[PDB]
């Protein structure tokens, strides 16, 4: 574990379960499959800017399932 | 029907938590009954939690029982 890379990864949770649009923690929350370049540019959209590698990083540590994966 | 956390109503298309034992069938938003589970701001999915009407300590899919079916 790093104390740096957890903080970005805090950042994607915040912005999961803090939008208004709340369908992606839906998803997680009932165990459906995220599609992770969707996600990246839904994230986009709510002004945070993450790379494929942290996005997989964060769903593998914290439980969201991965489509192709 | 109301969320037994945020008090507010839950549409009839809309996903939603009970606990499985009908002796107790609290019911609330996925989302609310969730972030109630939580124990850090890192966290999006609950492992298990402690129903707050019947005390029961159950794992989060045991809170699912309508969302497939
Ligand atoms: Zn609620
Ligand atoms: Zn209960």
């Amino acid at each position: 574990g790093s104390m740096i890379v957890t903080q970005t990864h805090r950042a994607i949770s915040q912005v999961v379960k803090q939008a208004k649009d709340n369908s992606v923690w839906i998803k997680i929350l009932t165990y459906s499959a995220i599609d992770v370049e969707e996600f990246q540019l839904w994230l986009k959209r709510k002004n945070l800017n993450v790379s494929l590698d942290l996005i997989k990083s964060w769903c593998d540590k914290y439980g969201v399932l991965m489509k192709g994966s | 029907v109301k969320c037994n956390l945020c008090y507010e109503c839950i549409e009839s298309d809309e996903l939603r938590a009970n606990c499985p034992f009908t002796d107790c069938n609290s019911i609330n938003h996925l989302t609310c009954l969730a972030s109630s589970f939580l124990t850090e701001e890192c966290q999006v999915l609950p492992i298990e939690g402690m129903c707050t009407k019947c005390k029961r300590v159950l794992r989060w899919r045991e809170f699912l029982s309508t969302v497939f079916t």
